[PDB]
Order: C-alpha cells, then structure tokens, then sequence
C-alpha cells in the first residue's frame, strides 16, 4: 500500500478525507491547479519589440518543453513593430523557414533584437557566418530603412528583402517566397488586418513542410491585379472578412481568374471571423483542439496586432496540434465561446498562451473556464 | 532499494518508531536477516547468529540501531537509509512472557460475555439436563457464558528462545440447549476439542470466530458446538519474502480535508510540482472507485478516511 | 594546388606577393588578428552585478567553446555586491561546487539575478526544484540580509548561510566548507583583499575534484584564533602578503600551530605579489601558462576587486590550462610585465579576458604585446 | 566533389571560362567522361559516342553546356555544381590545322639561328670534311644553323577526327666538328633519328631542349648531335585520373601585397572568421620555404608571386 519515494523529493503528501467525495473535488482542483500553474503561460514584455523576443526566446532555440526548435535556427523574419501592414502576411513564412518573427523600429536595429538575432542563431564573434544564415525583411523601406538593412549585412548576415510598392505588392513578395505549392491560398483585404491575424495560425500549419500564402488584394477595386491573378493561378481561395473588407465585385474576380468558387470565411465584425476561422472544418476540428493563444485584436489600436503576428507561426506549429489564436483584448465575443466549447474536448484543453500585455483578466479566466483550466 | 519499486517510505521524523519495528521484528523472529544501505552503497548487514537463541536475536537489534542511528538521526538532504528485510511470518513468535499474558488478559475479559441465553417457551436457549415431571425440557439456572466453556492462561514449558504459548482449556457443561416446554431433550453442547493453543506465527486471534456458538439445523437444532482459537492472517502481505524500507530528509504533509485548517488544492499546487500522470492516475482511482465499485492500490481507505499518497517531484518556483 | 571549398564560403581569398617575406609578413598579421579577434574576450556590464552575471552566462550553462559546464548547474555562490570583505575567500567554494560566484544587493534580491540564478540552474514553474539545487551565502547579515535568504528561500531552493562575527570567522565558515582536505591551506591578512584576489585563482585550480580553502587572519595580532589553529591543524600554510598585511608574529604563530614552516609569497605592493603568485613554480609551470584575465586592482576603490572575486573560479577551472588574474587598473607593474613574459610560451598566449569596464586600454595593449597577441 | 579534398574551386563569376576549358578539354580530346552534379546530387554524364569522331566531341560539349549554363548563371547561395573529370592527357590531340601550322611558322622562325660557329684555330667549330694538303683541318664554308639540321611541316594523313601531328625530317650535313689546323679527323654531326614528331599529347615543345647541340667528350670531343623534338609537362599534375572542380557561389578575393591599394591584414580579419589551423600550416609552410628552401603545396610560385589560398568559415560579427 507504498512505493519507495525518490530521495530528493521534498515532502510525502498524505491527503485524507472521511468522505470519498470531498478527496475527489480536493484532488480534482489539485489536477487544475497543478496544470494551469504549469500549461498557463504569458509571454509578454514590456514593449511590443519585447514581447516577439520573449517569443522567439522561449520557441525557437529552446530546451523548453512545447519549443519549435532546441538548435540555433537559420533564419529570421524581421518586421516594422509599428507597420502591421507591410508584415501582415509574414506568418506563413516565419512558419515555412523555421524562424521567430521579430520586430524592429524603422530606422535603427534594437540592441534587445540583436541580441536576440544571436542568441536564436548562435552567431559568436570565434565561429565564421556562412551563407546559410538568412534574414527576410517583410516591407519595404517605409517599415524597415534601408539604415536597419545596411546594419544587418554589416553583423555578417544575408538580407533578402520581401516589398513592392504598396501593401498589396508587398504581400505577393511574402507569398511569392512562401510559394503556392498545395494548390490553395488565403486572401484578406487590404484593411482587413484582425481578419489576416484570425487566418496567420492556419496558413501557418505546415503540411509535408509548406505552409499556405495570405494575398491582400484591394477590397474596393473592380478587379484584382495581374501580379495576384497571376500568382493564384488555378486555385482554391478562402476568402477573410466580409464585404467590407472584400467586396462582392473581388470574390467574382478571384471565381473568374480561378475558376474554381471561393470560400468566404466570415462574420459581423473582426471577432466573429475569428470565431468563424476556429469553426470552420477545414482549419479546425471539433473536440480535437486542445491548445490556444489568446492576443489582443487591435479595437484600441490597429498596429497592436503585432503580437498576433509574431506569435502565429508558433501557434501553426504548436506540439503536435495546431493553435487557433483568439482575438480580444477587454472581453471575448459571443461566438468565440461558443466557438471554443465546440472546439475543445470533453477533457478539456491542455495549453493556453496569453500573448502581449493589456489583455484583460475576464477574458483569460472565460478561457480557463471554457478549456476546464 | 529502487525508486519505482513495492515498499515503504519512512520521512525523518518516524525513524525511530520504523528501526523499533524492525527491531521487534529481529526479537519476535520474523526477520531472518536485514541488509542495510547508506544512500546506493550497502554498509552492513544484521542477522542473528542462531535464530533460536533469545540472546543472539537481541544483539542483532541492537547492533542495527548503534549502526544506523546517527546517520538516520542526522541525515541530510538528498541522503537516505534502505533496508532490505528478509521476513517469514511462520517463523514468529510471542518471545515475552508479558505478552503472552496480555493476550490471557484480553481473553479473560470475555469471561462474562454471554454466548447462549437461557431458553424461552419463544426462543431456543439453554435448559437443563433433566425434563420435569411431565417430560418437557425447563429453563437452566444460569446462561451459558465464556468462563462456563473454557480458562485460560500460558502453557507450561515456554521460554524466551523458542516462544510462550497462550492455552485454551475446556470446562464442563451439565446444561443443554432447547425450549422450555419442548419434548425432545436437550442438545449436547459441543466444547472446543480442537484450537486449543495459539502461538501466534504471523497470525492474529480473530475474535469474530474464536469462542464462537454454532447451532447446526436450522429451525430444527440437532447440534451446538464452541468454536476454540479461531486465527487470522494479521496483513494481506505474503508469508515468507523480503520488504524494502526507505528513509528520506523529507517532510510529511498531512492534509485532513475534514480539518477545520488545512492547505487549499491551490496552495499545496502553489508550493509543490505534482507528475500529471501520477495525479491523474490517483483522480482516475477514486472517480472509478467512485462511481463503479473499482478498488485500486492507488485509492486506500486508511483509518476511516479515504487517501491518496504524492512523492512530488519538488517545489514550485515563486 | 587547390582545394574543393565549402558551399556555405563567402569568399575565395588568394593572398598574392611577389616577395616571399611581405607574404610571410602579412600572413603573420591575419593569424594575430584573426586569433585576436577571436581570443581577446571582454566579459563586463554596466554594473558589477551584470559583469558576474555576464560570466556566469558565458561560462556556466552555456555553449561556448571554453565554458565551465554545458549543462545546468545545482550549486550558486551569493555575494554581497559592496562587501568584498565577507565574500573574500569565497571563489574555491564556487569552483568546488561547480557554481558561478553571483553579486547581489544587501536589501533586495536583485531581478538581473534572480533570471541568472533561473537560467543557471535550469529552474521553471513546470519543473519540479528537488533539494539538489543549493544556494551558498557567502557572509552574514550586514553583507546579504536575512530578507535576501529569505527571498531565495521562498523561490523553492535550499539556502546555506556560511557567516561570522566578522571576516576571520566568516572566512574559517566558508573554508569550512571547501574543506582542507589535501594538507594544504592559503592564508591572507584582514587588509590584504588584493591578495586573496591574486591567490584565488591558485585556490580555485581543483586537485581529484577538491579546492584549496584561503583563510583570513589578524594580521597585526600575536596570535592566530584558537578556531584558525584548529581548522589549519597541522597543514602547509603559503600566506600570501608581506608583513604589512600578516605580521612576523603571525607567520610564528601559524608555524608553532601547524609543526610546519609556513611559505611566504610576496612583493612591496599589491601589484608585485600578484606577480609573485605567478612566478611562484608551485602554482604556475614557466612556458605553460597560455590563458589569462585581467581585472582591476582596487587601487582606486577596494571593493572594485568583486570582478576579480567572480571571474577567480573560472580562472582556476578554465580550459585544460589554469589562468591567474593580473591585478591592474590603470597600469600594469614592472614585476608583472616580467612575470607574464616567463610564464607564457615562446608561442604566446592563446586566451585574453578582460573582467569589468574600467581597465585602462594601455594594459590591455601591455598584455597584448607580451603575450604575442 | 567532397570538402576539403583534392581539387579545384571555381567562383560564380568565373564559371564561364572554367565550362569552356572543360568544352576545349572535351574537344581536344583530354577529357573522356564529366559527371555533373546539382549541389550533391548526380543530375548528368557528359561523354562522346567515339572519341575518334569531330562531331562526337562537339556533340558532348555543346550537351555540357545546354545542361550547366543556366545552373551556373542563376546559382544562389549555398548552391554549387560539382564536375568529376575523367581525363587522359596521352589522348590530347592538336584539332585545328592552323595550330599545328603556327608551330611550324614557330619552327621555321628559327631557321637561320646559328647552333655551331665556323671553327676557329682556338675554338671548336664546323670543318671541312676532307683535310688539307698537309692533313689538318681547314674551316667549313658556312655556319651550322637550323635550316641546315632540318625542315619542318604537318605531316600527312591528318585530320580533325584523329588530329594533326607537326614533322620534323632530318637534312644532311657533310661538314663536321673540329678545329681549323687540327691533324685529327673532324667528328660526323648526329642529325635528328628520334623525336621528329610532335602531336602534342598534353605536352608542350621545350625550346631550350629542342634542336640544342650535344657535344660529348668535353675537352677532346668524341661526339657530336643535334636534339629532334623534347617536349615538357604543360602541367605538374599526372598523365591520366580522375579531377574534381567545383563551382560555388562565393566571390573571389584579390590580395596583392604589392599593389598600391590593398585590404590590410587586419581589415581581413576583420571581414572574416579564418580557421586557425588552415592558417597556422599556411605560416608554417612559408617559414619553411623561406629558412629551410623546403615546398609545399600550400605556398606556390603563381605568375612570378608567391600565393596562399583561404576558404574562411564565414564573415566576422560586428
């Protein structure tokens, strides 16, 4: 009625209870507790260039348990903390690459993302920088200077830029590098940046290595361009957003050039689409989910869903499931509890990873809740 | 010996009440021998020269505790004792002489207990030996008690070396059983013939057993007998084997839920990190205990309360 | 006459001379400078307490090429940032345990090392801290408070105070625990803080896994302490100082204690004994020593030797070559210039680590030139 | 091609020329057979159906590079293309008629270069071959210069498919070797009989041994004769094997110490991380060259300068 206890054990626990049922809720919430103090993590910094390091620290280059990688990794994905837009559809290639997306002030490189840079790469002054070690600049030279990219090339690194002209070209850039290779792609309109946040998760699974490309196409236009008509081929397209975001002239368009039907994934506002994306079968399936990131989906300003961003990759690649992320900053909508009680099994979730800071305690506690945490 | 293995985990504290134990267990012979370990390395071994001799069994106990005790007494942390116990419960015996009395004691003071009642005109019971006038059985004097079956007291010949022996004597019953009013005559009452000793070999006295009425027949009785020594196995654990006992620098936590204080599942969660798979596999225990009737070593009942046991793997930072 | 390159090469260099000595010349150069910018290492912060923990994350728990360990450590040794004095004898400990010697604040237990003491000893909230992991105290309360011990208590990990009443018997406390296990003990007077620093280095060079003790004496006293004679017992004694530091009273006492007559290796100034430990033949082999730190003297200020205190472990530990540490500020002494010459190889050096900021670049440059770097 | 073996390493920039040496290779019949491989990867084999055959060889290196130019022109970084060259220098022919037409303009340019002086009374020359009246030697009529030994021009049966062969056909000289006044017969002139053709079989004509003068005797001369053709290995490496060239995507760094411009060592080191090793037996081998007059191959005498090659592991942080 004993085992022989391990010598560094630091306590023998004898837990009793007259009533068999009293013992059982006790050793229920220690089940809870002992999980959630140990699957219930927030990586966060003070910034938002803070809070992608402490990412890319924790997943990429790692002993940690739920870590992408536990070796220096080869590449980077850099983006302009402030330019959401330029950057917006980096996810899939941060994922692709086996890289952390990391943020940069535009004009001078971060000594935190420097070091960081040679942390996750294990660049030392003793040991030479071969050609494999690579940094993709996802913008072009009003999210990230040129100063920021001369500095990169003088430490010794390899600086392919990823730009056009306006956002739209600039994503085609990303998803021409990306490449669109299983005959699917993602496209969210050129405003509709909480709805290429809800979709960067799922464009970021990788399946037999390739990850799926985001386009932004004008919402607005008449047509598509040549260059996305050109890229997308003969393709199946999930469209993100609503009219508003992509109008009913753009679907057409994309059926035409296509010709295949696209999908539209969609609701009322930025977080019943995110809703809708967990939902939906193809991404997501039902009592199958058992890890979450939550993030903040940028009602109070736009350019904070940079944490998103940078998060989404990992999420892609999480463990052994896919992450979906959950978007909400003061309270979570309707659809997304349901969405998530759907989503996750009878026993309940195993991970959940708050990212960012100013996310509000309700919102972690429904999640905790939902999941059984 | 082995972290995973079947045995005992003594915390600092109880060090001395556990070698008192393997000590008792040295004198009363149900210890062969005892292998000793400080940490991984073995340091000694205790075993008496000749299990038959009083003397040699006392010198085995106390040269394990001149060899263990101040290791046990200032043990540090990470550090700890095992001892591999080569047992047989056959082998054991009742090596006092003030033990063996308190075992006549115990059963002296039944003496008084009633087994049989005097018979009723409604319900069987003692009568006695010859029927009235008129060929009916009538009522007995006195009720059949424990003093009116058998005496006790230790038997003759006992020693410290090889064991005293507590002895059952039959008495003498002139009274039978029946109803008051009944033809048919009185039914002899069966006095203990057989277990009339108890050395105690790894085996307790069950009383629920011993000193027993067993009144065959049914609504028609036609025998009544008295149970002598009726034993039982004192542990579920085997007869003959080896046991392992650790020591450790570890503090016991006991958490009584029924307290009116006790450490919140939050706080011990706060203080301590659990193995998952060891909580989920005890929550898994009680919940199958629970709602089907599934027993598990996992899940004990213990002193009329329910508990599980967690070895955590240390504590919890912050 | 050619060789088949790597593919990861970024260049082709063809080094061309029509006369065999400019060639000779050049290619001599590019080996100095490729060594040295390689070899010459600094290890400092911005504060003494980040100039500890710069070493203990370059050598402890740490990849790099001439670390102490590669995997987690169980053992820290906690100094008080200010009290150079209490933690004086402290880096044999530290190198015995297989521990980095990490500065703290008297008060608070300093966030900077509480993430070092985490990352060090691989502790997470995950992962349980068996009895294992142990953190030294090295001094008593005005040096590391009980606040502090409590602080470290509370985080999960088992705290041992080695203290006093004073330096001499904080100093048997911590020798105590390094144990004088091979008939050998360094003894140091009350003010020679500058020669413990210099013999640390010496004591820290492990010997069948066991460390030399230093011990602290009142050098101007007639006599040693009845619990300095009973720990030195009947050893080897080598003080370390001249008679201002330990009197010719004190040699006498420690002679009649131990049966044995006590060494003495020693200059006129702190600078000059610091040479003298390394022509001392006992300690360092002539034409061997390749590696070398350097670290301020505490000419200018005492307790500026805490760089010393922490790198002396790592010193005696370092490679499979112990290094001493040359005491020097602003300038390096005539008995130093001379000692360093002998002690390095025809060769020259092969390892440079400057420990802290404010080293003057002309010693730097001395040492440099001396060891042919 | 495997790392740090044996071999050649070609940069982007020169993939060009180093294609077309292994075309005219192909052409010229030195090379028998290239695998090419894509990073490492085996992807072609490039080989003529008969060597014998013009067309064949064009075919083959029209084919090597159809296959390789756009690789090459387009080659990122981290990629490279790896060329294993069966060749056999023996087999080497001379293609173009014009070629073998340029030795023997080559050739003929020497005509008229004097190889004996007309005899003197002090110094050895050309005689007469009939003495004087007297029965000494008297001095010949004219000089003995190459026109004199021997004619050249192709020989005939050549072709593009087996290739040309310059001739070389021996004159005749009644003239000999003495010294004017001399009573001893002058000494017959040997003409060429051996080395009279030149196909050019991975060799070049060594002029500083062809059609040279070998007199043999010293101060009484025995006899006297004049060299046919002696060629020298164009190249220190073997007659026949097997050669790796690789082509990578790394630019080529210039360092010449007597340029008025150039990247100091420290800037070097600076810019790049060097393996110490690779250095240190570079030094050594120049230290050994210069003191003790011992080679190697890590220091070699290329166009009147002594050069060393650096592959560095990569570029320098900061």
């Amino acid at each position: 009625n004993d085992t022989i206890a391990s010598q560094d054990t630091p306590a023998k626990v004898v837990i009793k209870a007259n009533k068999l049922k009293d013992l059982k809720d006790y050793v229920d919430d220690l089940k809870t507790y002992n999980n959630t103090y140990s699957n219930v993590v927030t990586v966060a910094g003070e910034d938002r260039i803070e809070t992608a390091i402490e990412l890319s620290s924790k997943y990429y280059n790692s002993d940690d348990k739920n870590a992408i990688t536990d070796k220096a990794v080869n590449d980077i994905v850099l983006v302009g903390s402030t330019s959401i837009v330029d950057g917006l559809v980096a996810s899939p290639l941060a994922s692709e690459k086996t890289a952390p997306l990391l943020l940069t002030s535009k004009d001078k490189l971060d000594s935190s993302v420097k070091s960081e840079i040679k942390r996750v790469m294990n660049l030392k002054s003793d040991t030479g920088i071969n050609t494999s070690k690579k940094v993709y600049l996802a913008g072009g030279v009003n999210s990230i200077s040129k100063d920021v990219e001369n500095e990169l090339k003088n430490m010794g690194l390899k600086v392919t830029r990823l730009s056009g002209e306006d956002r739209y070209e600039t994503s085609l850039a990303i998803a021409d590098e990306i490449g669109l290779d299983n005959d699917k792609a993602f496209v969210v309109g050129g405003t509709g940046l909480a709805d290429a946040m809800s979709i960067a998760p799922v464009a970021s699974q990788l399946k037999d290595g390739d990850a799926t490309p985001i386009v932004v196409v004008d919402g607005k236009a008449k047509e598509i361009s040549d260059d996305a008509k050109s890229f997308l081929g003969t393709s199946d397209v999930d469209i993100i957003g609503g009219k508003n975001s992509v109008s009913k002239e753009i679907e057409e368009s994309i059926d035409s050039a296509t010709g295949k039907t696209p999908d539209r994934i969609s609701g009322d506002d930025r977080q019943a689409t995110n809703a809708e994306v967990l939902k939906e079968d193809d991404y997501f399936t039902d009592g199958e989910v058992v890890n979450y990131f939550v993030a903040k989906d940028g009602s109070t300003k736009e350019d904070q869903l940079v944490d998103a961003l940078a998060a989404a990759p990992i999420a892609g690649r999480f463990k052994e499931s896919p992450a979906p992320i959950i978007l909400a900053t003061d309270t979570l909508s309707s659809d997304q509890n349901v969405a998530v009680s759907k989503a996750v099994p009878k026993d309940g979730g195993t991970n959940l990873v708050q990212v960012g800071k100013g996310i509000a305690s309700s919102v972690i506690n429904k999640m905790k809740d939902l999941l059984d945490m | 010996a082995t972290t995973g293995t079947q045995g005992y985990t003594v915390v600092k504290n109880d060090w001395k009440k556990a070698v008192k134990q393997l000590q008792d267990g040295l004198k009363d012979n149900s210890i062969g021998k005892i292998t000793v370990s400080f940490n991984d390395g073995v340091v000694g071994e205790v075993a008496p020269k000749s299990a038959n001799k009083k003397a040699d069994r006392d010198a085995a106990a106390e040269k394990l505790y001149n060899l263990v005790n101040t290791q046990l007494d200032k043990l540090g942390d990470g550090d700890y004792v095992d001892f591999s116990v080569d047992y047989n419960l056959e082998n054991k015996i009742i090596t006092n002489q003030a033990d063996a009395e308190a075992i006549v004691t115990k059963l002296n003071s039944l003496n008084e207990k009633t087994l049989i009642d005097i018979a009723t005109k409604d319900t069987f019971g003692m009568v006695s030996k010859t029927q009235d006038s008129e060929g009916k059985n009538v009522a007995a004097t006195k009720a059949l008690k424990v003093k009116d079956v058998a005496t006790f007291g230790l038997k003759s010949g006992g020693s410290e070396d090889t064991g005293y022996v507590v002895e059952m004597k039959a008495g003498a019953v002139e009274d039978k059983y029946g109803k008051v009013g009944d033809s048919t005559a009185g039914i002899a009452i069966n006095l203990p013939s057989t277990g009339l000793e108890y050395a105690g070999k790894g085996t307790t006295i069950d009383f629920n057993k011993t000193l027993k009425v067993d009144v065959t027949g049914g609504s028609t009785p036609s025998a009544v007998a008295v149970s002598g020594f009726v034993t039982k196995d004192d542990t579920d654990l085997a007869k003959s084997g080896t046991i392992n006992v650790r020591v450790i620098n570890a503090k016991e936590e006991s958490i009584d839920i029924d307290a009116s204080s006790y450490t919140s599942a939050e706080n011990l969660a706060k203080r301590y990190v659990f193995d998952p798979d060891e909580i989920s596999e005890a929550y898994k225990a009680i919940v199958a205990l629970q709602n089907d009737g599934i027993e598990s070593n996992l899940v004990q009942l213990v002193n009329g309360k329910y508990q599980v046991i967690f070895y955590p793997e240390g504590k919890r930072l912050e």
